[PDB]
């Protein structure tokens, strides 16, 4: 008798935004931002991060007395440094190059100390100095991995010294020159005042004098030490020379793994989880392109964007028994997105249209799947460090990821906004074009009704449905009964 | 500050080794050095020599040959052994702490004693 | 080594007197000089180090001066109390030395 | 008798593009780019510029002679330094981290003066000296912020002065030394030739010595002036000491709003008209998100595009007892989509009043997509770079047109993209009411081919304002035919 | 009797992919994406690359004996250096601001070598040394620029020269300072040891002091000379002043040019080809707007991408004789890409519908237009040098050169797949509104088949078709036969 083109309708509250149209509520949808991550530092790929606790890079490196717990490290898989730590230069003093340094940092995972300069090695120097300012058990201190060489008797021979770098593997060397607080000091601790420092290797050309000067007491010293470093290449040597005021290594750096990491600012502790993307808030575990959670993300993670939600509309519009799809509404159907009712005399009910509702849904999939797998995710560290000195390079850095972070919200929001456009426009050509389809073929036979359903002059049954719905009428068979 | 103690025998041998020791009191070695000085009567004083916590010595060089100075494991006491002795060595042995730089610098050089102890006297003699 | 020489042997100055006390060195000792007070009964005591610069716990009737060789302690007004031996150290050199002792006495 | 569906046409000659299609007049347009400024500078949000007229922001600070006119400076919004300024380092040489001073400049605003080392306090000195360099009318002179340390009598007592930053918020102080021709300079301004200069804080440890040499003279001098600066954290202290070449601070700076600001490279004047977007040419008042006046813009602005025109289409492709098939409806000014009927009462247009309302919220909404959308923030744009800072400026070039050339290209493309879909929307519309109209009149009437339908029955007004409200009442009407 | 509306097909495997769809094979594409180099390093522009062969900069600017090919080198296009070349300081040492310097060369092209201060002028001093580390056929040597200042007699007098600018434009000077291993030495060379040298300009102002010290040895010497440069601003002087260890230029480089150019890393040579883009694998001979062939590309060249192809359709979905548009296939029309199919008394063929085919295919050619017409070509040069202590400023520098290239790829993928969706969308909708035109004009005085073709009830020939065709089927005299 009667056969109806129409489509699915749920109790779905999902809604989406379109290029036309705010807030449209639709039956499936598909959220591509991600929003949560789980509130712990996580192992990255299985591997616990360094962390430093109340330790700065420089006071690890070192041996700042307070920073024990450091001396001997595994394998990391990023460092945690607190912001703002407390255990750094216990001696006062400065660290040149440290930002080059906590870069380089980042590219090195494991690495081996290994003892390049024994203390004993200095015979006829006093390497037993040191200071209440790096006291332990209140006895006075000094960095673990260096010597601070001092007269002995009554005199500073030059202190020589070098290494060759047969480790295996190129070398991190740290050393530093005392800066004392006035003349005094200095003859004390070195004999002679027209001392210089010289350290040197095949492309090192190094040379400093102690700067002797007042200055503001610091931990209770109103003298400095300064601190610099080098990479010695596998195979060449670093010589030291010093007339006074020269802190020794003891031991160099060997790098071990050279893999590719980064260091995180945070205060928090290692929660004993497993992640492959770490935020400082907390680790994320998703597969969608975009997240909003943190900008300063290790890992191999989704495009951070500003944005608060992106959500595709996959199904159709969702729109709440005798019409089709000029109504919409058949929440009876739920065998497929587009189909048919029909009535005759055995009976009436639902179907999908199975051909048109895989068609459809195949080709929301693609859609979706070209918009995710598109988006190429590569291993970043994403922060810098800057000094003070530096505020036009870390104001460029800056204005750079804003600039791409912009770019990246922009084209989300857009390629969201006109892909449901399309998506919704689909489906209503999806279930306009079954319609006009079954048209077509019906002919003359039957009667438009207006309201999306065809009434049939002929007696229809259900072998006559079936053929309809699968597209196999035979129009000659029946041009009668009118 | 501290008070130091020398002890030991009185009486030594004109073929023998002297052995004292010193005892700290109100503290310990504590990164300083700690030296040993003789007077013989009539005289003024010499240097021995010193020894830091760690070990380190130094030594008057004309007395290298004969003398060791060591710490031990108590941590507030320390000893000088003086071998071959010829009773030229007849004197008032004392122990001294070698003045700090400052009360934040330790474990260097000075060359002047802040702490001293009364001394004890060693005859020579059979 | 360095020779320490004091002199005289010694001082008859009477109390309230000032007692001015002399050493010189055989090589110069730059400011590496310290002064002690040493008695009968007791340790020595540290009054001066650095050539000038008074120990503490010593009161300021006690100063000295001099560099290179020539070296002076003075008390501004000798008390009972300073009846003591004093003595000066090198220590610009290896070994340490010291001078032979001058005694304070009342005539 | 008759009804036919069409849409509306007018007189206008507004043009778009689309991806398809070139030069189509449309009926509706709106221009999303701005173009015109307004040729002045402006105060911003209220507040004027520093005016530095001639001077440098080195003559500024130190106290060139001709720069008295900015020895006390009221609040700013901006920095106006003219390019290549007259009025800097009077007594020749060379100020170091200019640049970063320059940008540290930028987020400061209002700064006071502040006196740190009195020159009176400098006794045993003479301080006094000066240049005809430096000149006011005639008379030899020097930078009006600092001191001039030289030999008095026959000696230089070492020089020495500190500060504590108890002002209130961190401070900036400038010093320098003084680099001779010669040695006879040296020894008749300092008595020693074997002098130095340190300065430092809890974070600088600076140390230098004259160096003496013969140099070719600029503004008659063959003597240089090196001039440095820090940053004095609130409660550290500054110390000073010098056996010669000092030129001490009088005053140092304390910084007073820490706003965002920056400095714009112009030869203009202030006009004392008000914006929110100001470039050098003049400044923007706009609600469009994209501008082609200046890419060297300080304010809240639209973005910067390479780009001429972006114009979106509203309406409808502007085509002069038919329907849609032809167009053209001039006498329709009701709506963008209606109806035109004819029977025996009367005749004439009237709007689809859900339609046209329903495709205007569309539309309005798209429009508000493309402009919502774009997100606008302060920024100063232009940075200084030295000579010797090539690649960075190139870096930061790179950086700045890679961006431009993204922006601009996105702009053109949704503007191509949403027009082509913008007139398809209309023709989808319009298609709709035919449509709409022909599946319920279905058989009492007959289609014309030209977007019309001819009713076999007699349809008075009553029917007609039926048809186009959707209630057709088709049962009433199955007869004549 | 019967006329159909349908489509074109033709003997084709281009395929493109679309936002629903991937493998859509079409009638007609373009590939927009330039995959192929020659292989070749082409002079650029006409003008030949500068080939350094084994010299790296410094060598050639210095005049190191093994680059005296390079001693009148004419004009150039780009510079040809080899990557870790070995004509450099043959003399061991440093060249400060060297990485300034390679960037500054790169916007030069050519310059004229100018004798400045001729050797022979510096009288009372010996030019005329030299060291086995720059032999020549054993015989010692030295870089040919450059004059080595050491003891006369038994004495250094202080060294002093100038120079005017007045050669036309800006130059490049380079000098140096020598340091040697030990005090023996310095002796042995300069008399004097407290030696300084002193360089200054209107901007300049540079005074150092040698640094002697034992160094590992480099070419058998354990000294090294450390080389600087400035530009001298027209009719500036410079002025130079030494008390020993100054190494004087003879030569300085007036800048000729001052064009855009830039250095590429290759181990090539010149083939005698010409190019306007040129990468180190080849040029690139191409009006296409992007490109994949390698990311250091110097000259007028499309947007590099990493994508492997992009290809737009233009045609229609090639989809392989008495029906219309609802099975398409008609591989016998091919007159244009829409058209009809007649049967009738007369004959039957198939003609294009020229109106609608010109139309889209106007609309088609003006889109590929608009996505290569609006894509930004300017010179560029990519690539950047930067010292072993600027690695953050080197990561950022790549940060932002990958930063752009993903942005690039993402909108090229999409822009692809959303115009092919688009393309192959309008040539449906026009086909079909062909098919419309046509029923609405023949209205009932034919038989709508169902298969996108109509039949007459009226005799319908081949001057009444044509009248179908034109859209001028006149109606009302057909009204008959039914
Ligand atoms: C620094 O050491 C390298 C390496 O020395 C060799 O390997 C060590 C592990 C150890 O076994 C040494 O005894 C070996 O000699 C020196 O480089 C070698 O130099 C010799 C002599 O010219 C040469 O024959 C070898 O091939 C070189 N080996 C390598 C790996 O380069 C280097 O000379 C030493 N540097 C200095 C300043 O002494
Ligand atoms: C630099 O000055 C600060 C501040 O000093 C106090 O505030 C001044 C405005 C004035 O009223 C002074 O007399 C005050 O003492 C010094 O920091 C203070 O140090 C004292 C210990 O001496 C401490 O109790 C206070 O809390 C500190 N105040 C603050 C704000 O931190 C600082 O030590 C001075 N530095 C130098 C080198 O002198
Ligand atoms: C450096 O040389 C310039 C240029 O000198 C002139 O041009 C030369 C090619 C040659 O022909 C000279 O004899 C010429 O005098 C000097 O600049 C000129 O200086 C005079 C003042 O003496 C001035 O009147 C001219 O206008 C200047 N010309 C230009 C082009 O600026 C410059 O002074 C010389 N520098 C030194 C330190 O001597
Ligand atoms: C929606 O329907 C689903 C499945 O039909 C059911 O599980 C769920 O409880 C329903 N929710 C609402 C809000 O009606
Ligand atoms: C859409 O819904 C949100 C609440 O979920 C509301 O805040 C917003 O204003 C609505 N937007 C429109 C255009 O109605
Ligand atoms: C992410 O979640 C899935 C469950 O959806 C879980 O199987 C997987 O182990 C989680 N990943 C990590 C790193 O914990
Ligand atoms: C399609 O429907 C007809 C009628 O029921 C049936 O005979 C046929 O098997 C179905 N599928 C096909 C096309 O084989
Ligand atoms: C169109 O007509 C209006 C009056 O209705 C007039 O104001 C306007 O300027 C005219 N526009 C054009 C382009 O002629
Ligand atoms: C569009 O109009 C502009 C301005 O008159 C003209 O320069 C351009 O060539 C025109 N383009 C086309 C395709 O007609
Ligand atoms: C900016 O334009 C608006 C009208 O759109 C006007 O009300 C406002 O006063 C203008 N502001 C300025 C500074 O010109
Ligand atoms: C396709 O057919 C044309 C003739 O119409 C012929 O020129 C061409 O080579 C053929 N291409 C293929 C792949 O067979
Ligand atoms: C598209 O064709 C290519 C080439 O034959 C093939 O590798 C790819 O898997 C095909 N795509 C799909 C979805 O099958
Ligand atoms: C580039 O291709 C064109 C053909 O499109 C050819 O005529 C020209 O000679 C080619 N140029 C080079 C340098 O290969």
């Amino acid at each position: 008798d009667q056969i109806c083109i129409g489509y699915h309708a749920n109790n779905s509250t999902e809604k989406v935004d379109t290029i036309l149209e705010r807030n449209v509520t639709v039956t499936h949808a598909k959220d591509i931002l991600e929003k949560t991550h789980n509130g712990k530092l996580c192992k990255l790929n299985g591997i616990p991060p360094l962390e430093l606790g109340d330790c700065s890079i420089a006071g690890w490196l070192l041996g700042n007395p307070e920073c024990d717990r450091l001396l001997s490290v595994p394998e990391w898989s990023y460092i945690m440094e607190k912001e703002n730590p407390r255990d750094g230069l216990c001696y006062p003093g400065s660290f040149n190059d440290y930002e080059e340094l906590k870069h380089l940092l980042s590219s090195v995972k494991h690495f081996e100390k290994v003892k390049i300069l024994p203390k004993d090695r200095w015979t006829q120097h006093t390497t037993t100095g040191g200071s209440r300012a790096c006291a332990v058990s209140g006895n006075p201190s000094f960095f673990r991995n260096m010597v601070w060489l001092t007269k002995k008797g009554s005199n500073y021979p030059v202190a020589k010294g070098s290494y060759n770098n047969t480790s295996g593997e190129q070398m991190l060397i740290i050393w530093g020159v005392h800066h004392p607080n006035d003349e005094t000091e200095q003859r004390t601790l070195y004999q002679n005042v027209g001392t210089y420092v010289s350290v040197g290797t095949s492309t090192l050309n190094k040379r400093s004098t102690p700067d002797i000067a007042t200055r503001p007491k610091v931990n209770g010293q109103g003298g400095r030490m300064e601190f610099s470093w080098t990479l010695l290449d596998m195979w060449d040597t670093i010589n030291f020379e010093s007339t006074g005021n020269l802190i020794a290594p003891e031991y160099g750096f060997k790098i071990s793994k050279r893999g590719s990491s980064g260091i995180m600012k945070t205060e928090g502790t290692l929660e004993n989880c497993e992640t492959k993307c770490q935020t400082p808030l907390g680790a994320i575990n998703t597969t969608l392109p975009f997240h909003n959670v943190h900008p300063l993300t290790i890992g191999e993670c989704p495009k951070y964007v500003k944005s608060e939600k992106l959500v595709l509309a996959t199904g159709l519009r969702n729109v709440p028994a005798i019409a089709g799809f000029i109504e919409g509404g058949w929440q009876g159907m739920v065998d497929g997105w587009y189909g048919y009712h029909h009535s005759n005399d055995q009976g009436s009910g639902y179907a999908a249209d199975k051909e048109s509702t895989q068609k459809a849904f195949d080709g929301i999939t693609n859609k979706v799947n070209s918009v995710i797998e598109k988006m190429n995710t590569q291993f970043e560290a994403v922060g810098k460090e800057f000094s003070n000195l530096e505020r036009r390079l870390e104001n460029l850095n800056k204005k750079m990821e804003d600039g791409f972070l912009d770019v990246w919200t922009y084209n989300a929001e857009l390629l969201v906004l006109m892909e449901n456009e399309r998506t919704l426009d689909f489906h209503d050509s999806n279930v306009k074009n079954l319609y006009d389809k079954v048209r077509m073929q019906l002919r003359d036979n039957v009667k438009e009704l207006g309201n999306g359903c065809f009434e049939f002059y002929h007696k229809c049954d259900d072998e006559c449905m079936n053929s309809v719905k699968n597209g196999t009428y035979d129009y000659p068979k029946y041009e009668e009964e009118s | 500050q501290v008070q130091l103690q020398e002890s030991g025998p009185g009486l030594v041998k004109p073929s023998a080794t002297l052995s004292l020791t010193c005892t700290l009191s109100g503290g310990s070695l504590s990164t300083h050095y700690w030296s040993w000085i003789r007077q013989p009567p009539g005289k003024g004083l010499e240097y021995i020599g010193n020894i830091h916590y760690s070990g380190s010595t130094n030594y008057n060089p004309s007395l290298r040959s004969r003398v060791t100075i060591s710490v031990g494991t108590s941590k507030n006491q320390f000893s000088l052994k003086l071998t071959s002795v010829t009773a030229a060595d007849t004197a008032v042995y004392y122990c001294a702490r070698d003045a700090p730089y400052s009360d934040f610098l330790s474990g260097v050089e000075t060359g002047w004693f802040d702490p001293w102890g009364q001394g004890t006297l060693v005859i020579v003699s059979s | 080594e360095i020779v320490m020489t004091q002199s005289p042997a010694t001082l008859s100055v009477s109390p309230g007197e000032r007692a001015t006390l002399s050493c010189r060195a055989s090589q110069s000792v730059s400011s590496n000089l310290a002064w002690y007070q040493q008695k009968p009964g007791q340790a020595p005591r540290l009054l001066i180090y650095g050539a000038s610069t008074r120990a503490t716990g010593i009161p300021a009737r006690f100063s000295g001066s001099g560099s290179g060789t020539d070296f002076t302690l003075t008390i501004s007004s000798l008390q009972s109390e300073d009846f003591a031996v004093y003595s000066c150290q090198q220590y610009n050199n290896w070994p340490w030395t010291f001078g032979q002792g001058t005694k304070v006495e009342i005539k």
